[PDB]
């Protein structure tokens, strides 16, 4: 079967780097190797094709290079609107299906920056419908190297736990994380300490934030 | 540029089928070999089929080998996408993309490619939004700011948009992504980081409308 | 005149035959002149078959010293056949020639066949031209097998017999390589049936033989070749030109399946170039053009061509204007000429 | 007698003038007028103003054009020799001497310029002969299946020189001997004199059989098999319009070839022949130039049907008038 595999999985990198990717396939393929960007609200765009030869209509910053089973592309200098998904692809068959990487993130480069912790009792309508949800909010951290964690009781809290992670902002630039615990009302009111556990690379060792239950 | 409109999506039943219309133009059907390509949301992109320039040879990859059915008419210059048994998986917008010649003919790549058209295969009926607050903690004061939040949560379908005081207050305010719940409905969180100081002096409303059935809850949010 | 009277009496062995040396071979008309010396037919005084006679002259080879280029074209046709390779059958002299007398196709070549079908009909119909390609492919496949580089193909070698069945015909400059090289420099064949890897000084493997398929098929259905117009040909330096720089446009005679097939030989680089793939030439033989007709069938000659050349009328030209080159004047045969004459000489 | 006799001249004309004698040393003015001799001038005018061009470029045309020289066209360039010497060495003599009305080089003279008109005119005659069976030989096969080569071509074209000579020799060694014909300004050979001392009757009877009867009967042989085999050839092929075309051009060739060997040679055969067979059959002069008429417009005719009638020449000749 055909893999496809990518390196660096993600990279760090800022406007005007030299970004230097590779791509490479488990057989040989042979030269056949095109280069797409993909990033939200688009559908994939074609840069490079056949094997190294830029696409009509793609900018020269853009480029390939090698053969055999290691491909390049290459970003000469970056623009903002480079900070995106990027796919190499092989395009055969024997019957075997059209095979694409699992996509290489270049994500802005920026400095460390710790979560302001938040934990959010459930108000009393809340609880009126059976489920008790206990909400946390990581604030304006940078970068993704965290793991929120929910402790109710000491009891660590896994299964029913259900994280959300935004992209980069356009206010502070930096990543914000929910993460809402859902409980039953019953296991709520067998319970008295909620406590969101927030490990991160900016703190020095993890901040807990706890409430007993209601204001 | 050669262009490609999707049409024919819509909701549908799971183990149903659902007919996906592509209509081509820039360039003559007949001369072009045409492909599916699916992508799930947020994440990669999977090939689904393919099938011959002048028509007659098709491939398929092996997940979806059979139970799809790439067709085409070179007499309304329209690709086809024939997808009989659907699953939780095929949950998806759907892109058609074309291709030229086969079997080396200045050795090609996936050139045009469709804007996509949404397929979604689920089993419930439109569902308005329970709006509960999410009450600030006391012991949250202890930096001086509080977050507090409302979860809208037991929807179907997507999208909801969810601001705090009629989009007044929008900078602090993180509304996360949808998730799929394990009852078949989308639930979000949407926070907004205050003074602690503020609870009290400033009554914070999140605004929660669900367009997909015209329902719209305002829930004040306790100091 | 007189050539319709040697036309005629072509007609009237054709008649004998369907119902070595100058004592030994009936001769009648030239049907062109080659690289080295005029072709004519020729039939056998003990057997009243039909031959053709390939004269490469004394004089015109000694003028050009064609030496080399007459024994590499000798001793590879000798040695190779199929059921797309006809047989030699004779390679003697007489005094004035050296003669490769070779086995029957009757049928005339498919350059002439093209512009005799009609002239305002370029080349054949889609279906009768898919045919002969399949043909033409199996036996440029034969040649890849036993790893053979023909650096060569064109219109004129592949003739019909009067089945109606083509074969490729006449091994001319060519390398047989052995397995276990591939690649091999030099500047061999008849330009406009090179690739671009020869013209440029540079190796080559089983890719260029590709080349010269596509410059055949193209030229077979739409009456002129990609790099040169309907029954012409230019110089050697000019076609050299063409077969690196020009890219190559379709009319709508094709086929889409042909179409593709052509674009796909016709490819400048080799990479790029259908052929040899690094692993097999089998995937030339996985295109669309050749979902008509069925490899198994094809390779074993069971399938029946959809033309049948008529035997009450005689295919090739009569002398009345073919090409020449210098007979000699004061030039005299040097010892290692004679030699070489007794030499090719079987 | 059957004229005026001498035993180094034939006047054909009868001695009534009483100064018919040699026309070595007479003028010829007693038998003919100043007009006829103007008229015989303008005649050998115009076989030399025709017949060096075409036998030049006979010559001229093979030696540029590659694909002509082949051993078939060789006979062909010995044709076209063999009537250059008709043209150089008796054509112009009898131009030269008819305005003084009379041969003016003398006995040795007209032994000369007999000698080179026979001899041209001979490897003509032999060259017509040579070329049918060249043709018999290409088509029907003289042993099964057989290639035309050099050496045949070559051996072809010494046969029509051996047999030439063959002719022209026997009168300079006094077995006939050459004297004026015609309006006595041209030498021919004695046949027309029954004179002993040359023993001219057996003369007659060796070159009526050796030198035109044997040639005439060669010639119906190969024609008459090649029409043949053409007729045969296109009755077992129907098919195909050409075939029915090259029937009808070869029967009209074949009646063409004869005809134009028979035009060159039957007057002196005929003329021969009934001075022979009748005694006292007294010709004219004037009379006597017509088969010298007949046989010297061949120079002419010859390369016409030999030569331009051919596919490959013909081709060469165009290629050549449009420059070349
Ligand atoms: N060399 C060959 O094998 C042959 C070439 N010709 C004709 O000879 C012409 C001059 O090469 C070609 O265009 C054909 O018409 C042939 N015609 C019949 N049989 C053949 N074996 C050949
Ligand atoms: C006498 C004679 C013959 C030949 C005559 C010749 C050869 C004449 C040439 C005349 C010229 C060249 C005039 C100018 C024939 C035909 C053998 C038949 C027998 C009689």
């Amino acid at each position: 079967d055909i893999q496809m595999t990518q390196s660096p999985s993600s990279l760090s990198a800022s406007v005007g780097d030299r970004v230097t990717i590779t791509c490479r396939a488990s057989q040989s393929v042979s030269s056949a190797v095109a280069w797409y960007q993909q990033k939200p609200g688009k559908a994939p765009k074609l840069l490079i094709y056949s094997a190294s030869s830029l696409y009509s209509g793609v900018p020269s910053r853009f480029s390939g290079s090698r053969s055999g089973t290691d491909f390049t592309l290459t970003i000469s200098s970056l623009q903002p609107e480079d900070f995106a998904t990027y796919y190499c692809q092989q395009y055969y068959e024997w019957l075997s299906l059209f095979t694409f990487g699992q996509g290489t993130k270049v994500e802005i480069k920026r400095t460390v920056a710790a979560p302001s912790v938040f934990i959010f009792p459930p108000s009393d309508s809340q609880l009126k419908s059976g489920t008790a949800s206990v909400v946390c909010l990581l604030n304006n951290f940078y970068p993704r190297e965290a793991k929120v964690q929910w402790k109710v009781d000491n009891a660590l809290q896994s299964g029913n736990s259900q994280e959300s992670v935004t992209e980069q902002d356009s206010k502070d630039s930096t990543y914000s994380l929910s993460s809402t615990l859902t409980l039953s009302k019953a296991d709520y009111e067998k319970h008295k300490v909620y406590a969101c556990e927030v490990t991160h690379q900016g703190l020095s060792s993890p901040v807990t934030k706890s409430f007993n239950r209601g204001e | 540029e050669v262009q490609l409109v999707e049409s024919g999506g819509g909701l549908v039943q799971p183990g149903g089928s659902l007919r996906l219309s592509c209509a081509a133009s820039g360039f003559n059907l007949y001369s072009s070999s045409i492909h599916w390509v699916r992508q799930a949301p947020g994440k990669g992109l999977e090939w689904v089929a393919s099938i011959y320039s002048y028509y007659g040879s098709t491939s398929y990859a092996d997940s979806v080998k059979g139970r799809f059915t790439i067709s085409a008419d070179t007499s309304k210059n329209t690709a086809y996408l024939q997808m009989n048994s659907l699953r939780a998986e095929d949950t998806a917008v759907y892109y058609c993309a074309r291709y030229e010649g086969w079997w080396w003919a200045n050795t090609y790549a996936l050139d045009y490619w469709g804007q996509g058209t949404l397929v979604t295969v689920s089993s419930a009926s439109t569902k308005g939004p329970s709006v509960f607050p999410l009450a600030p903690s006391s012991k949250s004061t202890s930096g001086g700011t509080a977050a507090l939040g409302c979860l809208v949560k037991d929807y179907f379908p997507e999208p909801v948009t969810v601001s705090w005081n009629s989009g007044a207050l929008t900078s602090g305010v993180h509304t996360f992504p949808a998730v799929l719940q394990s009852s078949g409905l989308y639930s979000l969180s949407s926070v907004v980081t205050v003074p602690s100081s503020s609870l009290g002096t400033q009554t914070y409303i999140c605004n929660v409308n669900h367009k997909p059935s015209n329902t719209k809850v305002d829930k004040k949010v306790e100091p | 005149l007189e050539t319709v009277v040697a036309n005629s009496a072509f007609i009237a062995a054709r008649g004998s035959f369907d119902a070595m040396g100058e004592d030994w071979f009936l001769d009648f008309r030239v049907l062109g002149r080659g690289g080295f010396g005029e072709v004519f037919a020729c039939q056998m005084k003990a057997t009243g078959k039909l031959y053709a006679c390939k004269k490469l002259n004394k004089k015109r080879l000694k003028k050009r010293k064609g030496y080399q280029g007459a024994m590499v074209e000798k001793k590879i046709l000798a040695k190779v056949h199929s059921r797309f390779i006809v047989s030699l059958a004779y390679a003697f002299e007489t005094k004035t020639d050296l003669c490769l007398v070779m086995t029957i196709m009757n049928g005339g070549d498919i350059r002439y066949h093209i512009y005799n079908v009609d002239e305002d009909n370029p080349g054949f119909q889609e279906p009768r031209a898919i045919f002969y390609t399949a043909q033409i492919v199996s036996g440029l496949e034969h040649l890849h097998q036993r790893n053979i580089i023909y650096r060569d193909l064109k219109p004129e070698n592949v003739l019909l017999d009067d089945d109606g069945n083509v074969r490729i015909s006449d091994l001319g400059l060519a390398v047989e390589l052995k397995a276990g090289q591939t690649k091999t420099k030099g500047y061999a064949g008849t330009p406009g049936f090179m690739a671009p890897e020869l013209l440029l000084g540079e190796e080559y493997d089983f890719s260029v033989d590709y080349f010269a398929l596509g410059v055949t098929l193209y030229e077979m259905i739409a009456a002129r070749g990609p790099f040169r117009a309907r029954g012409e040909k230019v110089e050697n330096k000019e076609l050299k030109q063409r077969v690196l720089e020009q890219a190559v446009t379709y009319p709508d005679k094709f086929s889409p399946a042909s179409k593709d097939f052509c674009e796909a030989l016709l490819q400048k680089d080799p990479e790029k170039r259908l052929g040899f793939r690094d692993g097999s030439c089998d995937g030339l033989r996985t295109h669309p053009l050749f979902r008509d007709i069925s490899w198994r069938q094809l390779e074993a000659g069971m399938l029946t061509p959809p033309f049948v050349p008529d035997s009450r009328t005689v295919y090739a030209k009569n002398i009345q204007d073919v090409g020449a080159f210098e007979e000699v004047k004061g030039v005299a045969f040097e010892k290692a000429d004679t030699e070489f004459f007794q030499e090719f000489a079987s | 007698m059957n004229g005026t006799e001498g035993p180094n001249f034939y006047v054909p004309f009868s001695n009534k003038t009483g100064v018919v004698r040699s026309p070595f040393e007479a003028p010829q003015y007693y038998l003919a007028e100043p007009w006829q001799f103007s008229m015989l001038a303008a005649y050998m005018f115009l076989l030399i103003m025709l017949g060096f061009p075409i036998n030049f470029l006979t010559l001229y045309v093979t030696v540029q054009h590659k694909k002509l020289r082949t051993p078939l066209n060789y006979i062909l360039l010995n044709l076209a020799v063999a009537d250059l010497f008709m043209v150089f060495g008796g054509f112009t003599t009898t131009l030269y001497t008819s305005l003084h009305g009379y041969f003016v080089f003398g006995p040795t003279g007209c032994n000369l310029e007999g000698f080179f008109a026979t001899l041209g005119g001979e490897i003509a005659l032999w060259s017509l002969v040579v070329l049918a069976i060249e043709r018999y030989v290409v088509v029907c096969k003289p042993m099964s299946n057989f290639r035309f080569g050099e050496n045949h071509a070559i051996m072809g074209v010494a046969f029509t020189w051996v047999m030439a000579l063959a002719c022209a020799a026997p009168p300079l060694v006094g077995w006939s001997r050459y004297i004026p014909e015609g309006m006595q300004c041209s030498c021919g050979i004695d046949y027309y004199t029954p004179h002993e001392e040359t023993n001219n009757e057996s003369f007659v009877i060796y070159m009526f059989v050796v030198h035109f009867i044997i040639p005439l009967i060669v010639i119906f042989f190969c024609y008459g098999q090649l029409v043949f085999t053409v007729k045969e050839a296109a009755a077992q092929q129907q098919e195909s319009a050409t075939t029915q075309k090259a029937e009808k051009e070869v029967t009209r060739m074949v009646i063409i070839m004869v005809i134009a060997f028979l035009i060159c040679w039957l007057p002196y055969a005929g003329v021969a022949f009934y001075i022979f067979t009748h005694q006292g059959s007294d010709f004219g002069p004037i009379f006597m130039t017509i088969p010298a008429f007949f046989a010297k417009t061949s120079a002419v005719y010859n390369p016409v049907i030999y030569i331009m009638m051919n596919k490959q020449f013909r081709n060469c000749m165009v290629t050549t008038l449009c420059c070349g």
